[PDB]
Protein backbone atom coordinates (compact mmCIF):
# COMPACT_ATOMS: atom_id res chain seq x y z
CA UNK A 1 0.00 0.00 0.00
CA UNK A 2 2.92 2.45 -1.10
CA UNK A 3 0.72 4.48 -3.15
CA UNK A 4 -2.18 5.12 -0.36
CA UNK A 5 -5.88 4.76 -1.21
CA UNK A 6 -5.75 6.47 2.23
CA UNK A 7 -7.00 3.31 3.75
CA UNK A 8 -8.35 4.71 7.01
CA UNK A 9 -10.86 6.57 4.92
CA UNK A 10 -11.73 3.70 3.27
CA UNK A 11 -12.20 1.66 6.85
CA UNK A 12 -14.19 5.18 8.55
CA UNK A 13 -16.59 4.46 5.32
CA UNK A 14 -15.34 7.76 3.84
CA UNK A 15 -14.39 10.46 6.50
CA UNK A 16 -13.16 11.65 3.48
CA UNK A 17 -11.95 11.44 -0.13
CA UNK A 18 -9.18 13.65 -0.27
CA UNK A 19 -9.23 13.26 -3.77
CA UNK A 20 -6.54 15.78 -4.81
CA UNK A 21 -3.13 15.37 -4.13
CA UNK A 22 -0.28 12.26 -4.71
CA UNK A 23 -1.42 9.13 -3.16
CA UNK A 24 2.54 8.17 -2.49
CA UNK A 25 5.12 6.66 -3.11
CA UNK A 26 5.75 3.94 -5.88
CA UNK A 27 8.40 1.65 -5.42
CA UNK A 28 9.48 3.95 -2.43
CA UNK A 29 10.80 6.11 -5.25
CA UNK A 30 8.35 7.96 -6.96
CA UNK A 31 5.70 10.17 -5.28
CA UNK A 32 2.47 8.79 -7.28
CA UNK A 33 -0.50 11.62 -8.33
CA UNK A 34 -3.42 10.29 -10.27
CA UNK A 35 -4.48 12.23 -13.61
CA UNK A 36 -8.36 12.43 -12.89
CA UNK A 37 -9.13 13.50 -16.26
CA UNK A 38 -7.09 10.98 -18.40
CA UNK A 39 -8.20 10.62 -21.76
CA UNK A 40 -7.08 7.14 -22.66
CA UNK A 41 -4.50 5.19 -20.02
CA UNK A 42 -1.09 6.48 -19.37
CA UNK A 43 1.92 7.33 -17.20
CA UNK A 44 4.01 10.17 -17.34
CA UNK A 45 7.73 9.66 -15.29
CA UNK A 46 9.21 12.88 -14.17
CA UNK A 47 12.02 15.13 -12.26
CA UNK A 48 11.96 17.13 -9.85
CA UNK A 49 15.02 18.80 -7.27
CA UNK A 50 14.66 20.16 -4.24
CA UNK A 51 15.53 23.87 -6.08
CA UNK A 52 12.26 25.74 -7.28
CA UNK A 53 14.94 26.47 -10.28
CA UNK A 54 15.47 22.48 -11.25
CA UNK A 55 11.78 21.30 -11.76
CA UNK A 56 11.34 21.52 -15.51
CA UNK A 57 7.77 23.09 -15.21
CA UNK A 58 6.69 25.98 -13.16
CA UNK A 59 3.66 26.77 -11.72
CA UNK A 60 3.67 30.50 -9.98
CA UNK A 61 0.30 30.95 -8.42
CA UNK A 62 -0.28 35.01 -8.41
CA UNK A 63 -3.80 35.88 -7.47
CA UNK A 64 -5.26 32.05 -5.77
CA UNK A 65 -8.17 31.70 -5.24
CA UNK A 66 -9.57 35.40 -5.17
CA UNK A 67 -13.52 35.29 -4.30
CA UNK A 68 -16.33 37.08 -6.39
CA UNK A 69 -19.75 38.69 -5.48
CA UNK A 70 -22.61 39.59 -6.10
CA UNK A 71 -26.51 39.98 -7.10
CA UNK A 72 -28.46 40.19 -9.97
CA UNK A 73 -31.25 41.98 -9.52
CA UNK A 74 -33.29 40.77 -12.60
CA UNK A 75 -34.37 37.93 -10.36
CA UNK A 76 -32.01 39.03 -7.17
CA UNK A 77 -29.99 36.03 -7.02
CA UNK A 78 -26.82 36.21 -5.43
CA UNK A 79 -23.62 35.44 -7.39
CA UNK A 80 -20.61 33.90 -6.35
CA UNK A 81 -17.53 33.05 -7.80
CA UNK A 82 -13.65 32.38 -8.27
CA UNK A 83 -10.66 33.64 -10.43
CA UNK A 84 -6.72 32.79 -10.37
CA UNK A 85 -4.02 34.34 -12.06
CA UNK A 86 -1.38 31.99 -12.57
CA UNK A 87 0.88 31.36 -15.34
CA UNK A 88 3.13 28.23 -15.80
CA UNK A 89 6.26 27.22 -18.22
CA UNK A 90 9.01 25.21 -18.40
CA UNK A 91 12.72 24.51 -18.92
CA UNK A 92 13.01 26.14 -22.47
CA UNK A 93 14.59 23.18 -24.25
CA UNK A 94 14.33 24.85 -27.63
CA UNK A 95 4.53 26.13 -26.17
CA UNK A 96 5.94 25.23 -29.74
CA UNK A 97 9.30 23.99 -28.21
CA UNK A 98 7.64 22.37 -25.46
CA UNK A 99 6.15 19.51 -27.44
CA UNK A 100 7.69 16.39 -27.27
CA UNK A 101 10.89 17.95 -26.26
CA UNK A 102 11.01 18.73 -22.54
CA UNK A 103 13.75 16.09 -20.94
CA UNK A 104 12.39 16.26 -17.71
CA UNK A 105 9.02 14.06 -18.31
CA UNK A 106 8.76 11.06 -20.52
CA UNK A 107 4.82 9.93 -21.33
CA UNK A 108 3.94 6.60 -21.79
CA UNK A 109 0.56 5.26 -23.55
CA UNK A 110 -1.08 2.03 -21.52
CA UNK A 111 -2.88 -0.69 -23.24
CA UNK A 112 -4.22 -4.16 -21.90
CA UNK A 113 -5.87 -2.87 -18.70
CA UNK B 1 21.79 49.24 -4.81
CA UNK B 2 22.74 52.55 -3.06
CA UNK B 3 25.53 53.11 -5.25
CA UNK B 4 23.67 52.62 -8.52
CA UNK B 5 20.48 54.43 -7.24
CA UNK B 6 23.01 57.34 -6.54
CA UNK B 7 24.62 56.57 -10.40
CA UNK B 8 20.57 56.67 -11.39
CA UNK B 9 20.01 59.83 -10.21
CA UNK B 10 23.04 61.26 -11.64
CA UNK B 11 22.68 59.93 -14.94
CA UNK B 12 18.50 60.03 -15.79
CA UNK B 13 18.98 63.82 -15.37
CA UNK B 14 20.89 64.14 -18.35
CA UNK B 15 18.01 62.37 -20.70
CA UNK B 16 14.53 63.47 -22.18
CA UNK B 17 12.72 61.82 -19.34
CA UNK B 18 9.95 64.24 -20.46
CA UNK B 19 9.44 63.86 -23.93
CA UNK B 20 8.90 60.01 -23.16
CA UNK B 21 6.11 58.96 -20.60
CA UNK B 22 8.19 57.31 -17.86
CA UNK B 23 7.21 54.34 -15.91
CA UNK B 24 9.66 51.92 -14.19
CA UNK B 25 10.03 47.85 -13.84
CA UNK B 26 11.19 45.95 -11.37
CA UNK B 27 10.71 42.81 -14.15
CA UNK B 28 13.00 41.77 -16.40
CA UNK B 29 10.08 42.48 -18.84
CA UNK B 30 8.77 46.05 -17.86
CA UNK B 31 4.29 46.25 -17.98
CA UNK B 32 3.25 49.32 -19.70
CA UNK B 33 0.23 51.14 -19.73
CA UNK B 34 -1.27 53.74 -21.38
CA UNK B 35 -4.94 54.98 -22.86
CA UNK B 36 -6.46 55.05 -26.07
CA UNK B 37 -9.91 55.79 -27.94
CA UNK B 38 -10.77 55.37 -31.56
CA UNK B 39 -13.40 57.92 -32.53
CA UNK B 40 -14.76 63.93 -30.33
CA UNK B 41 -17.62 65.24 -28.75
CA UNK B 42 -20.77 64.02 -26.81
CA UNK B 43 -21.98 60.85 -25.10
CA UNK B 44 -20.52 57.62 -25.99
CA UNK B 45 -23.71 55.55 -24.77
CA UNK B 46 -25.45 52.90 -26.31
CA UNK B 47 -28.53 55.23 -25.83
CA UNK B 48 -27.19 57.83 -27.61
CA UNK B 49 -25.34 56.32 -30.31
CA UNK B 50 -28.92 54.42 -30.73
CA UNK B 51 -31.11 57.62 -31.12
CA UNK B 52 -28.76 58.50 -33.12
CA UNK B 53 -28.91 55.80 -35.51
CA UNK B 54 -32.74 56.50 -35.67
CA UNK B 55 -32.30 60.24 -36.91
CA UNK B 56 -30.43 60.88 -39.82
CA UNK B 57 -27.10 60.72 -41.20
CA UNK B 58 -27.89 64.21 -42.64
CA UNK B 59 -27.34 63.49 -45.99
CA UNK B 60 -27.20 66.07 -48.43
CA UNK B 61 -30.85 65.13 -49.89
CA UNK B 62 -32.01 64.62 -46.26
CA UNK B 63 -30.84 67.86 -44.87
CA UNK B 64 -33.90 69.71 -46.28
CA UNK B 65 -36.60 67.02 -44.79
CA UNK B 66 -35.70 68.23 -40.81
CA UNK B 67 -38.18 70.84 -39.54
CA UNK B 68 -37.88 72.94 -36.59
CA UNK B 69 -37.56 69.98 -33.43
CA UNK B 70 -35.83 67.57 -34.97
CA UNK B 71 -32.81 66.29 -34.34
CA UNK B 72 -29.62 64.64 -36.68
CA UNK B 73 -26.23 64.04 -36.59
CA UNK B 74 -23.02 64.46 -38.72
CA UNK B 75 -19.45 63.29 -37.76
CA UNK B 76 -21.60 61.54 -34.61
CA UNK B 77 -22.19 65.27 -33.42
CA UNK B 78 -26.23 65.72 -32.62
CA UNK B 79 -27.77 68.63 -33.41
CA UNK B 80 -31.37 70.10 -33.22
CA UNK B 81 -33.05 71.76 -36.02
CA UNK B 82 -33.83 75.28 -35.38
CA UNK B 83 -36.84 76.66 -37.05
CA UNK B 84 -37.29 74.58 -40.27
CA UNK B 85 -35.89 73.67 -43.21
CA UNK B 86 -32.12 74.29 -41.96
CA UNK B 87 -29.72 74.98 -44.94
CA UNK B 88 -32.44 75.92 -47.09
CA UNK B 89 -30.42 79.50 -47.21
CA UNK B 90 -26.94 77.85 -47.15
CA UNK B 91 -25.43 77.51 -50.79
CA UNK B 92 -22.57 75.77 -49.39
CA UNK B 93 -21.88 72.49 -51.47
CA UNK B 94 -19.50 71.13 -48.67
CA UNK B 95 -22.06 69.57 -45.93
CA UNK B 96 -19.75 69.88 -43.22
CA UNK B 97 -18.66 73.31 -43.44
CA UNK B 98 -22.88 73.88 -44.38
CA UNK B 99 -23.48 72.87 -41.10
CA UNK B 100 -20.74 74.87 -39.50
CA UNK B 101 -22.59 77.90 -41.24
CA UNK B 102 -25.65 76.41 -39.82
CA UNK B 103 -24.51 76.65 -36.40
CA UNK B 104 -23.17 79.79 -36.43
CA UNK B 105 -26.72 81.28 -38.54
CA UNK B 106 -28.82 79.49 -35.57
CA UNK B 107 -30.15 77.24 -38.12
CA UNK B 108 -28.91 74.49 -36.02
CA UNK B 109 -28.05 73.73 -32.45
CA UNK B 110 -25.38 71.78 -30.68
CA UNK B 111 -27.33 68.95 -29.29
CA UNK B 112 -26.72 68.00 -25.54
CA UNK B 113 -28.22 64.56 -24.58
CA UNK B 114 -28.49 65.54 -20.78
CA UNK B 115 -31.51 64.95 -18.80
CA UNK B 116 -33.34 64.33 -16.08
CA UNK B 117 -32.57 61.81 -13.61
CA UNK B 118 -35.90 60.69 -14.33
CA UNK B 119 -35.87 60.31 -18.05
CA UNK B 120 -32.52 57.84 -17.16
CA UNK B 121 -34.28 56.17 -14.41
CA UNK B 122 -37.76 55.51 -15.22
CA UNK B 123 -36.56 54.12 -18.49
CA UNK B 124 -33.80 52.06 -17.74
CA UNK B 125 -31.57 53.78 -20.27
CA UNK B 126 -28.24 52.99 -20.98
CA UNK B 127 -25.32 54.46 -19.80
CA UNK B 128 -22.32 56.30 -21.58
CA UNK B 129 -19.87 53.31 -22.69
CA UNK B 130 -16.06 54.43 -21.99
CA UNK B 131 -14.43 56.64 -24.45
CA UNK B 132 -10.76 55.44 -23.60
CA UNK B 133 -9.65 52.22 -23.11
CA UNK B 134 -6.68 51.35 -20.69
CA UNK B 135 -4.14 48.90 -22.02
CA UNK B 136 -1.20 47.30 -21.15
CA UNK B 137 1.52 45.38 -22.75
CA UNK B 138 5.38 44.50 -21.63
CA UNK B 139 7.88 44.51 -23.32
CA UNK B 140 12.10 43.34 -21.89
CA UNK B 141 14.17 45.90 -20.65
CA UNK B 142 17.21 46.07 -22.77
CA UNK B 143 20.64 47.28 -22.34
CA UNK B 144 23.71 49.03 -23.46
CA UNK B 145 26.79 48.50 -22.17
CA UNK B 146 30.42 50.09 -21.84
CA UNK B 147 34.41 49.05 -21.35
CA UNK B 148 35.24 53.04 -21.54
CA UNK B 149 36.41 53.91 -18.14
CA UNK B 150 40.43 53.43 -19.22
CA UNK B 151 42.59 52.71 -16.81
CA UNK B 152 46.72 51.65 -16.95
CA UNK B 153 49.15 54.83 -17.79
CA UNK B 154 45.36 56.29 -17.77
CA UNK B 155 45.38 55.31 -14.13
CA UNK B 156 48.54 57.11 -13.48
CA UNK B 157 46.90 59.76 -15.75
CA UNK B 158 43.99 59.56 -13.34
CA UNK B 159 46.06 59.67 -10.53
CA UNK B 160 47.13 62.38 -11.47
CA UNK B 161 43.91 64.09 -11.56
CA UNK B 162 43.25 62.02 -8.55
CA UNK B 163 41.53 64.85 -6.36
CA UNK B 164 38.38 64.11 -8.84
CA UNK B 165 39.51 61.27 -10.91
CA UNK B 166 37.50 58.31 -9.25
CA UNK B 167 33.72 59.79 -9.36
CA UNK B 168 34.85 62.07 -12.11
CA UNK B 169 35.72 59.43 -14.35
CA UNK B 170 32.63 57.53 -13.48
CA UNK B 171 30.53 60.37 -13.90
CA UNK B 172 31.57 61.22 -17.09
CA UNK B 173 31.17 57.70 -17.95
CA UNK B 174 27.61 57.99 -16.95
CA UNK B 175 27.40 61.19 -19.26
CA UNK B 176 28.53 59.36 -22.24
CA UNK B 177 26.12 56.93 -21.34
CA UNK B 178 23.02 59.14 -21.38
CA UNK B 179 23.88 60.40 -24.48
CA UNK B 180 23.39 57.32 -26.34
CA UNK B 181 20.10 57.03 -23.96
CA UNK B 182 18.76 59.97 -24.72
CA UNK B 183 19.45 59.12 -28.57
CA UNK B 184 17.95 55.84 -28.33
CA UNK B 185 14.98 57.43 -26.94
CA UNK B 186 14.90 60.13 -29.98
CA UNK B 187 15.05 57.36 -32.21
CA UNK B 188 12.02 55.59 -31.17
CA UNK B 189 10.24 59.06 -31.00
CA UNK B 190 10.95 59.76 -34.22
CA UNK B 191 9.98 56.45 -35.67
CA UNK B 192 6.93 56.45 -34.01
CA UNK B 193 5.78 59.54 -34.37
CA UNK B 194 2.92 60.08 -37.10
CA UNK B 195 4.07 61.81 -40.02
CA UNK B 196 1.89 64.88 -39.89
CA UNK B 197 -0.07 65.21 -43.39
CA UNK B 198 -2.18 67.82 -44.58
CA UNK B 199 -3.74 67.59 -48.09
CA UNK B 200 -1.21 64.94 -49.69
CA UNK B 201 1.46 65.90 -46.92
CA UNK B 202 1.71 69.20 -45.15
CA UNK B 203 0.08 71.69 -47.59
CA UNK B 204 0.49 68.82 -50.27
CA UNK B 205 4.44 68.06 -49.82
CA UNK B 206 6.61 67.90 -46.89
CA UNK B 207 7.48 71.29 -45.98
CA UNK B 208 10.58 72.82 -47.92
CA UNK B 209 12.23 75.94 -47.10
CA UNK B 210 15.28 75.56 -49.58
CA UNK B 211 16.83 77.81 -51.67
CA UNK B 212 14.08 76.69 -54.43
CA UNK B 213 11.06 77.13 -52.10
CA UNK B 214 10.96 79.47 -49.27
CA UNK B 215 14.40 81.01 -47.79
CA UNK B 216 12.51 83.50 -45.92
CA UNK B 217 12.64 83.57 -42.33
CA UNK B 218 11.79 80.09 -41.22
CA UNK B 219 8.19 81.98 -40.58
CA UNK B 220 6.57 78.89 -42.46
CA UNK B 221 8.17 76.48 -40.53
CA UNK B 222 6.92 77.95 -36.85
CA UNK B 223 3.67 78.12 -38.28
CA UNK B 224 3.39 74.25 -39.42
CA UNK B 225 4.46 73.24 -36.15
CA UNK B 226 2.16 75.30 -34.24
CA UNK B 227 -0.37 73.58 -36.83
CA UNK B 228 1.26 70.23 -35.88
CA UNK B 229 -0.03 70.84 -32.68
CA UNK B 230 -3.26 71.73 -33.74
CA UNK B 231 -3.37 68.07 -35.00
CA UNK B 232 -2.40 66.94 -31.89
CA UNK B 233 -5.77 69.02 -30.36
CA UNK B 234 -7.45 67.64 -33.28
CA UNK B 235 -6.78 64.36 -32.77
CA UNK B 236 -6.46 63.37 -29.19
CA UNK B 237 -7.57 64.87 -25.90
CA UNK B 238 -4.64 66.63 -25.07
CA UNK B 239 -2.31 69.95 -26.01
CA UNK B 240 1.08 69.05 -27.09
CA UNK B 241 3.40 68.91 -24.33
CA UNK B 242 7.09 68.75 -25.56
CA UNK B 243 8.76 69.49 -29.05
CA UNK B 244 11.99 68.19 -30.23
CA UNK B 245 13.43 69.41 -33.61
CA UNK B 246 17.43 69.82 -35.21
CA UNK B 247 19.30 72.76 -35.48
CA UNK B 248 18.75 73.33 -38.86
CA UNK B 249 15.15 72.07 -38.79
CA UNK B 250 14.08 74.21 -36.33
CA UNK B 251 16.11 75.03 -32.86
CA UNK B 252 18.09 77.67 -34.64
CA UNK B 253 15.70 77.85 -37.96
CA UNK B 254 12.96 79.36 -36.40
CA UNK B 255 15.31 81.24 -34.06
CA UNK B 256 14.25 84.39 -36.26
CA UNK B 257 11.54 85.66 -33.54
CA UNK B 258 9.87 81.96 -33.15
CA UNK B 259 12.25 80.59 -30.56
CA UNK B 260 13.45 81.30 -26.85
CA UNK B 261 16.91 80.68 -25.88
CA UNK B 262 15.37 79.54 -21.93
CA UNK B 263 15.33 83.28 -21.03
CA UNK B 264 14.99 81.49 -17.73
CA UNK B 265 16.16 77.82 -16.16
CA UNK B 266 13.67 77.17 -13.84
CA UNK B 267 10.12 77.35 -14.47
CA UNK B 268 8.11 74.95 -17.12
CA UNK B 269 11.34 73.80 -18.41
CA UNK B 270 13.50 71.29 -17.86
CA UNK B 271 17.24 71.60 -17.27
CA UNK B 272 17.67 69.32 -20.56
CA UNK B 273 16.35 71.46 -22.74
CA UNK B 274 17.87 73.36 -25.14
CA UNK B 275 15.11 76.02 -24.86
CA UNK B 276 11.22 76.68 -25.43
CA UNK B 277 9.25 78.04 -28.62
CA UNK B 278 7.14 80.80 -28.76
CA UNK B 279 4.32 78.83 -28.96
CA UNK B 280 5.14 77.29 -25.37
CA UNK B 281 6.54 73.47 -25.03
CA UNK B 282 9.89 73.10 -23.96
CA UNK B 283 12.01 72.31 -27.01
CA UNK B 284 14.87 69.75 -27.04
CA UNK B 285 16.98 69.16 -29.50
CA UNK B 286 18.71 65.91 -31.38
CA UNK B 287 21.72 67.01 -32.90
CA UNK B 288 22.38 63.41 -34.39
CA UNK B 289 19.76 62.44 -36.97
CA UNK B 290 19.83 63.25 -40.96
CA UNK B 291 16.05 63.78 -40.52
CA UNK B 292 16.93 67.58 -39.55
CA UNK B 293 12.95 67.20 -38.22
CA UNK B 294 10.22 68.38 -35.99
CA UNK B 295 8.31 66.23 -33.42
CA UNK B 296 5.11 67.44 -31.15
CA UNK B 297 3.62 65.73 -29.20
CA UNK B 298 2.08 65.06 -25.68
CA UNK B 299 3.31 63.31 -21.97
CA UNK B 300 0.32 63.09 -20.04
CA UNK B 301 -0.43 61.83 -16.50
CA UNK B 302 -3.63 61.25 -13.67
CA UNK B 303 -1.99 61.81 -10.32
CA UNK B 304 1.80 60.66 -10.18
CA UNK B 305 1.39 58.08 -13.44
CA UNK B 306 2.88 58.89 -16.87
CA UNK B 307 0.08 56.97 -18.87
CA UNK B 308 -0.41 59.02 -21.78
CA UNK B 309 2.89 59.06 -24.45
CA UNK B 310 3.64 57.77 -27.58
CA UNK B 311 6.99 55.93 -26.16
CA UNK B 312 6.78 54.69 -22.76
CA UNK B 313 10.57 54.68 -20.68
CA UNK B 314 10.78 51.76 -17.84
CA UNK B 315 14.42 51.54 -16.37
CA UNK B 316 15.47 48.86 -14.13
CA UNK B 317 17.78 48.63 -11.09
CA UNK B 318 17.82 46.53 -8.68
CA UNK B 319 24.05 51.98 -13.80
CA UNK B 320 26.42 49.29 -12.41
CA UNK B 321 29.81 49.74 -12.54
CA UNK B 322 32.47 47.28 -12.93
CA UNK B 323 36.46 47.65 -12.59
CA UNK B 324 37.78 44.71 -14.25
CA UNK B 325 42.07 44.87 -14.46
CA UNK B 326 42.82 43.21 -17.68
CA UNK B 327 46.18 42.10 -18.30
CA UNK B 328 47.51 45.66 -17.05
CA UNK B 329 44.10 47.71 -17.41
CA UNK B 330 41.19 48.12 -14.31
CA UNK B 331 38.79 49.63 -16.94
CA UNK B 332 35.45 50.63 -15.66
CA UNK B 333 32.63 48.57 -17.62
CA UNK B 334 29.18 50.52 -17.01
CA UNK B 335 25.99 48.90 -17.71
CA UNK B 336 22.58 49.97 -17.96
CA UNK B 337 19.47 48.84 -18.62
CA UNK B 338 15.48 50.17 -19.29
CA UNK B 339 12.42 49.16 -20.99
CA UNK B 340 11.47 51.40 -24.00
CA UNK B 341 8.63 50.93 -25.66
CA UNK B 342 5.20 52.09 -28.08
CA UNK B 343 1.72 51.31 -27.03
CA UNK B 344 1.01 48.47 -29.65
CA UNK B 345 -2.24 49.10 -29.46
CA UNK B 346 -2.39 51.47 -31.83
CA UNK B 347 -1.84 48.72 -34.26
CA UNK B 348 -4.16 46.20 -33.21
CA UNK B 349 -8.15 45.91 -33.12
CA UNK B 350 -7.83 44.16 -29.93
CA UNK B 351 -5.96 41.67 -27.96
CA UNK B 352 -5.63 39.41 -30.09
CA UNK B 353 -3.54 41.37 -32.73
CA UNK B 354 -1.77 42.61 -29.62
CA UNK B 355 -0.60 39.43 -28.16
CA UNK B 356 1.04 38.31 -30.83
CA UNK B 357 2.61 41.94 -31.31
CA UNK B 358 5.76 43.52 -29.56
CA UNK B 359 5.71 47.58 -28.48
CA UNK B 360 9.05 47.15 -28.72
CA UNK B 361 8.85 46.37 -32.33
CA UNK B 362 9.48 49.36 -33.87
CA UNK B 363 9.19 47.99 -37.25
CA UNK B 364 5.27 47.79 -36.59
CA UNK B 365 5.43 50.55 -34.52
CA UNK B 366 6.68 53.10 -36.67
CA UNK B 367 4.12 55.97 -37.56
CA UNK B 368 1.63 55.23 -35.09
CA UNK B 369 1.60 57.17 -32.23
CA UNK B 370 -1.83 59.32 -32.44
CA UNK B 371 -0.02 61.00 -29.35
CA UNK B 372 2.82 62.77 -31.52
CA UNK B 373 4.11 63.78 -35.27
CA UNK B 374 6.85 64.47 -37.17
CA UNK B 375 7.25 67.18 -39.79
CA UNK B 376 9.90 65.93 -42.49
CA UNK B 377 11.37 69.44 -43.13
CA UNK B 378 13.72 70.13 -46.81
CA UNK B 379 16.26 72.46 -46.01
CA UNK B 380 18.44 75.30 -47.27
CA UNK B 381 21.73 73.42 -46.61
CA UNK C 1 -32.68 94.97 -12.43
CA UNK C 2 -32.08 91.27 -10.65
CA UNK C 3 -33.85 88.68 -12.23
CA UNK C 4 -34.55 85.24 -11.17
CA UNK C 5 -35.06 82.24 -12.74
CA UNK C 6 -35.42 77.94 -11.80
CA UNK C 7 -33.93 75.42 -13.84
CA UNK C 8 -34.01 71.79 -13.57
CA UNK C 9 -30.78 69.95 -12.85
CA UNK C 10 -30.16 67.76 -15.49
CA UNK C 11 -27.74 64.55 -15.40
CA UNK C 12 -25.29 62.62 -17.29
CA UNK C 13 -24.06 58.86 -15.89
CA UNK C 14 -21.21 56.98 -17.20
CA UNK C 15 -20.93 53.36 -17.02
CA UNK C 16 -17.25 53.24 -17.69
CA UNK C 17 -14.93 51.76 -14.67
CA UNK C 18 -14.96 48.20 -16.57
CA UNK C 19 -13.40 45.60 -14.28
CA UNK C 20 -13.41 41.77 -13.97
CA UNK C 21 -10.75 40.59 -16.51
CA UNK C 22 -10.06 44.44 -16.37
CA UNK C 23 -10.24 43.76 -12.69
CA UNK C 24 -7.75 41.18 -13.23
CA UNK C 25 -5.59 43.71 -14.81
CA UNK C 26 -6.02 46.56 -12.56
CA UNK C 27 -5.02 44.57 -10.18
CA UNK C 28 -1.94 43.71 -11.57
CA UNK C 29 -1.43 47.43 -11.88
CA UNK C 30 -2.94 47.59 -8.33
CA UNK C 31 -0.20 49.93 -6.72
CA UNK C 32 -2.31 52.99 -8.48
CA UNK C 33 -5.46 51.19 -9.99
CA UNK C 34 -8.10 52.29 -7.41
CA UNK C 35 -7.69 55.84 -7.14
CA UNK C 36 -6.33 55.89 -10.91
CA UNK C 37 -9.19 54.80 -12.19
CA UNK C 38 -11.37 57.39 -10.71
CA UNK C 39 -9.30 59.70 -11.14
CA UNK C 40 -9.70 58.45 -14.70
CA UNK C 41 -13.08 57.85 -15.29
CA UNK C 42 -13.60 61.91 -13.20
CA UNK C 43 -11.25 63.29 -15.86
CA UNK C 44 -13.97 61.85 -18.82
CA UNK C 45 -16.80 62.74 -16.68
CA UNK C 46 -15.04 66.36 -16.54
CA UNK C 47 -14.51 66.72 -20.16
CA UNK C 48 -18.72 65.71 -20.99
CA UNK C 49 -19.39 68.51 -18.69
CA UNK C 50 -16.70 70.67 -19.99
CA UNK C 51 -17.77 70.26 -23.48
CA UNK C 52 -22.04 70.58 -22.42
CA UNK C 53 -20.66 73.78 -21.36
Amino acid sequence: GISYAAQGLATGFSTDTTKSVFAGVLGGKYRVYIDQYAKQDYFTVGYKGPNEMDAGIYYAPYVALTPLRGSDPKNFQPVMGFKTRYGIGINPFAILNSLGKNAYFRRVYVKGI
Amino acid sequence: RPNLVALTRATTKLIYSDIVATQRTNQPVAAFYGIKYLNGATYAGEAGYVDREQITELTEESKLTLNKGDLFKYNNIVYKVLEDTPFATIEESDLELALQIAIVLLKVRLFSDAASTSKFESSDSEIADARFQINKWQTAVKSRKLKTGITVELAQDLEANGFDAPNFLEDLLATEMADEINKDILQSLITVSKRYKVTGITDSGFIDLSYASAPEAGRSLYRMVCEMVSHIQKESTYTATFCVASARAAAILAASGWLKHKPEDDKYLSQNAYGFLANGLPLYCDTNSPLDYVIVGVVENIGEKEIVGSIFYAPYTEFKVVVDPESLQPSIGLLVRYALSANPYTVAKDEKEARIIDGGDMDKMAGRSDLSVLLGVKLPK
